[PDB]
């Protein structure tokens, strides 16, 4: 799921289960 | 950033932990 296209909250899913508890952060520019 | 650049591009692993805390 993370070699691929990840626009909007696809990116942020993607935050999310590859960073797991450290969790990440998501900075639009 | 990633945020843009793993849109028009494909993401990878690598780029996604460089944003884990």
């Amino acid at each position: 799921f993370v070699n691929q296209h990840l626009c909007g909250s696809h990116l942020v899913e993607a935050l999310y289960l590859v960073c797991g508890e450290r969790g990440f952060f998501y900075t639009p520019k | 950033g990633i945020v843009e650049q793993c849109c028009t591009s494909i993401c990878s692993l690598y780029q996604l932990e460089n944003y884990c805390n």
